[PDB]
C-alpha cells in the first residue's frame, strides 16, 4: 500500500515536469488544398524568401 | 436536471436570455468559460 502511494507521488512528479497536456487543434486555418495547389514552386520560393 | 434539459432555450431573445444565463450559470463568468479548458473542467469531460 505505502509503495503504491510512493508510485503515485513519483508519477505526479513526472506530470509536474510535463505540465498541461497540449490540446491538439482540429478546427484550423487549414483549408483542404489541391495537390497541384499544395506543391507549387512559388509556395516554397516565397517561404524561403 | 430534467428541468434544465426541458427548457426552450432556443429562440429566446431579450432580457429573458440574460435571465436564463443567470439561472443556468449562477457563479461563472461566461467570458471565462469560453475557452476549451474551462469547458473541459467545468463539465468534467476531457478536452479532446
Amino acid at each position: 500500500r505505502d509503495t503504491l502511494n510512493e508510485a503515485k507521488m513519483w508519477y505526479m512528479q513526472a506530470l509536474g515536469l510535463l505540465g498541461d497536456k497540449p490540446v491538439s487543434i482540429f478546427s484550423n486555418g487549414w483549408e483542404n488544398p489541391s495537390l497541384s495547389n499544395a506543391a507549387d514552386k512559388t509556395q516554397a520560393k516565397q517561404f524561403h524568401d | 436536471l430534467y428541468n434544465i434539459l426541458t427548457e426552450d432555450t432556443e429562440s429566446l431573445t431579450g432580457s429573458d436570455l440574460e435571465n436564463s444565463l443567470k439561472r443556468n450559470f449562477p457563479k461563472v463568468k461566461i467570458k471565462d468559460l469560453m475557452t476549451l479548458d474551462a469547458l473541459a473542467n467545468y463539465y468534467e469531460l476531457p478536452a479532446d
